[PDB]
């Protein structure tokens, strides 16, 4: 097994960044998200080649919802069109980056199936032309709904399970 | 069709060659020839048997040139260039191992040779020069004599097209007409603007850069040859310019204006980013009237042709200066090299290279490839202050980097080390006592070489680092009092230097290697390409 | 010549639209660009089936382009993931929605051949991509230069040209 | 086969039909039969009729069940409809005037005539009940009367599956058995959950339904009147999608009600069919949440590929703690064999359902000349406020300007509704247009639809346009009841927002708003 090389120290860098990411059963005080989207920040810094994509994505979902959590005066000139725009291409993103790379070719299994191999419901298979292609774009409760429905599927696929396959 | 004169020539393995042999040479190496008797030809340029040394750098990356025997009259040679660590690159990067010999070459390899001969029995294939480029080629070098004047030509293609060897023929076309014409004190001042693939300047740099007549050098060095003094760079920092558009038509635009500084006039080249699909019919836009190209030319013919007619028309312009008053344009093919580009050697994979060649070179012909790891990496400290380090800056984005995880993003990373010249005022925001350009802007800093963190000390407030000892101690000349300032930009290090092979360096067992691991990586993390 | 429901009520509320759009003022009273944002989000309201697509991303975009440009300790200087999502969604609907809706045009015509007949820049073909199919997004200022493209481009062969063909 | 005779006047051109032996009769438009002798079978069911009256609906967007002949014994009968002025429905939006007659039929048109021959010349589709289809159904039927318990039946499939026709199906023969069956109260319950595809229910609206002599059927494209709305909720779109959870609460809120009223007996709900989606998730809580006695599915060479994990994730045992029972079955049923559209589009059948509720005087009158001719009754919405209290939009239009407001709301479809509950107003004012702020208002009753005319800031009045046949439910009703108007993605029909010559003249200096007649200029295409 050839090393790899990885943004963070440690591994239990990664456990910090999971329990960040998914706080236990407080999310008041205690959030904790902001940080470690910022800490992803620095890992892109250091190497976005090196980042995986599922930390990418569960980073950037977070900086998402967090972006939609603005609710104080002076009221900013923000139409709630950019919260809109922004959760576009991070489900995109990040649905593109599980199918799309390692590794593209010439044959390519149908992306459905691809879905269905790697865990990923169907569904999420329609949302890289759900917005992009799409005249209007989709509700801001139904894009909260997809992103709270994919940072669940990555912890439960990703962060809490420990299949090392690949 | 039989080798001949298989001389040992004791230490440096010279040899001889015979001439009038109707089998045109051909040689693949870093090596350097002084011709007895009899004109040489190389890529369609005569020269003289007039007891000169010409050192020849031949790698596979490109295509290699037959050297030719011409009248009259014939029939050292060949032997071992002074580049003593050059050749054992591949110990360290097993993907360069083949770089200046073949596979199987079907020739008894001898490690004590930096040159090879090749006769075709191997995969390789010498591109000689084709005839459609060789007449717009003849004709300017018409307009260098004749012409009077500064002469200046941009050459336009894309990756793959050939512009690199086109401005190599022409580099060399040049400098043999500087030699032989006196008194010609015109040396060219090459103009890579070109961080993807540069010639001539340092890893994804920007260099405006003297080229000197003599010692000879033919031709594709690798950016490792010794022919060119660099007069200004600046640090792009990544591999292509979109990252940074307006940054690097800065860079940009501070290399033209240095060239009026020094009142050059004379010969002078210029290779910009292909580009030809893309955003590059705008940024040639920006320059194309600032360069004031005298003798524009493009490459691609069928790539096809189709992007780059409606913006090059519009950028051009009638009269852009008092003495030139005229534009020209000339289209020749782009078929380079007849088999693939890469020839199993990548652009990404001939970049690592050169930045870890950077990293172990010397001194000016000598490489010491040794793991870095083994090399003492120097310190200074960043302070207050401060005396050694006056702020660090980032790009535009990861500016709310929080100061308890910037030590874990600098170390292991490839950074650009820059002077500040002559300072109205400091510009620095402290974040966990580190020193961060929290504004940017600064355009008045200087570049000068690249560097590689190994590790920092927030107690000490020092910072381990290495840089190639080549600059030493090009650091040390500088002034005390003056400012340093660390940037930080998409720059990858490379694998081997960030971790060396069990093998190359034995570590202790209970030691932990912090920024990698050995697990098997969990489904499904993978690095989206 | 079938009449048509479009959002504004007579040509003088789309005349001074353009004219919010592209003041050449920088700021203060004259500086009306949020105004015109926040009025095609009310033609959003009736619509979006009257709403051209060459109005809504004229909007989308300028709405991103105002978005990055807060300058208050709050906003965008905090934080510069936002823009880059937001632009590169603006971008890709307004390059998408000309280039492919494959219903005004004849279908299966190659990309760059609908963006030679309607005179788009060769290319904003590769800016659909972009952000959707590569590991990281463009670089901020790379954004920025063809968000102000694109609103040029827009300007000048829509909201000048007497062309009515269609 | 030879036509039977023809009887004219004295009234409705009753005509009178005989078929030698069993055939297959194919009759087009609504209709009313009284079958003095001999029995009916309208897809495989027992219609025996003793001077009874059965209204019969049959569009073409539909396949038309044939009414074929059965012992014993035989051999007014399609006497006209009592609706009015449903057929002049194509004079104002000429793309539905085939829909209640062909377009070039074998036989002669007739204005007087609201039903229609088709001896199959015209080539259109009249395809039977399918005898593989009828045995998955005809086993709901031996469980609806030994249960002994209420029985709750959902239906799944997505577009071109042909849920609605099953559930027409189980309707007349549920009202057929209780009809039979003596004495009994157990009134099913049309719980209608699908905005897409309204059946017993408003455009782009949730209703559950009361449904109860006289006979109607099958297909009345929400006109039959054979129907009571029990109550209502206003999804303001034809998608579930741009509000997921706002239309999974609106559906939580109208469930509770069926165990609020304590209602014990059959009860039916068509989903959203969402086959590929987010119907996955979309699914997994109703199914949780109506304990559902029978699932149905029809996806069977959709593929069905998609719609799998929600029988085992979603089903969860029994969610009822009485019932304490599941179904899970399968059928395959593409209807129709033909093209879904039929030359109908299901956005082309849309706006004629609005259509047809800004034309309605009431159940069995209707007046399709432009509303533009009508008067349009107007309301003041004042600071008090008395009548219109607050003003709702959709959350992501927000933040818009005060001065753009009068011109976003003329010209569209509004949702009137009433404060139910006492409470605080909470509403924000902006340019006297007292927009409601952070939305909330949980309780409140959907009365209408309305259609905005104009609005008068000085006099502080809106001229509306609202169905007639509601009024006078809006009168009828106290004067202090607070009102609301909730403004979501509901599409005006073309034809009616603004009128072309030979319906209206209008006058020449008179200039329409919102309107252009210049030709498009290139790149105005609208995004689809």
């Amino acid at each position: 097994i050839p090393p790899r090389i990885v943004p963070w120290r440690d591994f239990a860098e990664l456990e910090e960044l999971k329990l960040w990411f998914y706080p236990k059963s407080k999310g008041t005080i205690e959030d904790k998200r902001q940080r470690a989207v910022q800490r992803v920040q620095s890992y892109r810094l250091k190497g976005s080649q090196y980042l995986p994509h599922v930390v990418d994505s569960t980073a950037q979902i977070t900086c998402a919802v967090l972006l939609d959590e603005k609710e104080a005066c002076l009221g900013v000139h923000q139409d709630s069109i950019p919260i809109r725009l922004s959760y576009v291409m991070a489900l995109i993103r990040f649905v593109n980056g599980l199918l799309d790379p390692t590794q593209q070719s010439q044959f390519a299994i149908p992306l459905h199936t691809l879905a269905a191999k790697i865990g990923l419901p169907s569904w999420f298979v329609d949302l890289r032309h759900w917005g992009t292609h799409e005249r209007d774009l989709p509700g801001l409760e139904m894009l909260r709904w997809a992103a709270n429905e994919a940072l669940s599927w990555l912890y439960d696929h990703y962060w809490n399970d420990e299949e090392l396959e690949d | 069709l039989i080798d001949n004169i298989t001389y040992e020539g004791d230490e440096d393995e010279t040899m001889f060659v015979g001439l009038k042999e109707k089998q045109k040479l051909h040689l693949s190496g870093v090596f350097r020839l002084q011709v007895v008797k009899g004109g040489i030809v190389y890529n369609n340029v005569h020269y003289n048997a007039s007891r000169e040394i010409l050192t020849f750098w031949h790698p596979l990356s490109q295509s290699i040139p037959t050297i030719d025997f011409s009248h009259f009259a014939g029939w050292l040679r060949v032997f071992n260039s002074n580049h003593t660590g050059l050749l054992e690159a591949g110990h360290l990067y097993r993907d360069v191992n083949y770089l200046w010999k073949p596979k199987e070459p079907y020739f008894p390899l001898n490690e004590r040779t930096t040159y090879h001969l090749l006769h075709e029995s191997d995969r390789i294939q010498s591109l000689s020069v084709p005839g459609y480029w060789s007449t717009p080629l003849e004709k300017l070098y018409l307009s260098h004599k004749n012409a009077a004047y500064d002469t200046r030509i941009m050459v336009i293609g894309g990756k793959n097209s050939g512009k690199s060897t086109f401005l190599r023929l022409l580099l060399e076309k040049f400098t043999q007409d500087i030699r032989d014409s006196t008194t010609s004190q015109e040396e060219l001042v090459y103009l890579d603007l070109d961080p993807g693939q540069p010639e001539y300047s340092l890893p994804d740099s920007i260099s405006l850069n003297k080229i000197l007549s003599s010692p000879i050098s033919l031709g594709q060095h690798l950016c490792q040859g010794s022919n060119f003094q660099t007069l200004l760079q600046f640090y792009a920092g990544s591999s292509s310019p979109q990252d940074e558009p307006t940054s690097y038509l800065n860079c940009a635009d501070k290399l033209i204006d240095h060239l009026e500084e020094q009142a050059f006039f004379g010969t002078s080249l210029l290779n910009l980013p292909g580009w030809i699909k893309g955003f590059g019919m705008q940024i040639l836009n920006h320059i194309i009237r600032k360069y004031k190209p005298t003798h524009l030319l493009f490459l691609e013919t069928a790539n096809s042709k189709r992007h780059l007619d409606e913006l090059t028309i519009p950028q051009s312009f009638s009269t852009s200066l008092r003495d030139a008053y005229a534009p020209e344009v000339v289209r020749v093919p782009a078929h380079s090299l007849n088999h693939t580009l890469s020839s199993r050697f990548h652009a990404s994979q001939l970049r690592t290279f050169k930045i870890l060649a950077l990293f172990h070179k010397i001194t000016q012909f000598d490489y010491d490839f040794a793991p870095l790891l083994k090399s003492a990496p120097l310190q200074i400290s960043y302070g207050k202050g401060k005396s050694g380090i006056k702020g660090i800056q980032f790009p535009m984005e990861f500016q709310d980097l929080n100061p308890q995880d910037i030590k874990s993003a600098l170390e292991g990373t490839v950074i650009g080390i820059y002077t500040y010249s002559g300072e109205d005022s400091l510009e620095v925001k402290s974040l966990n006592t580190f020193p961060i350009l929290q504004s940017c802007t600064s355009s008045s800093k200087n570049f000068i070489t690249l560097g590689l963190i190994h590790s920092i000390d927030t107690s000490q407030q020092i910072m381990n680092i290495y840089v190639p000892p080549c600059h030493t101690q090009i650091l040390d000349k500088q002034p005390e009092d003056a400012q340093w300032i660390i940037v930080r930009n998409k720059t990858e290090t490379p694998f081997c230097d960030f971790l060396p092979s069990p093998r190359t360096i034995t570590w202790d067992d209970n030691i932990q290697i912090p920024f990698a691991t050995f697990e098997r990586r969990k489904k499904l993390e993978h690095v989206w390409k």
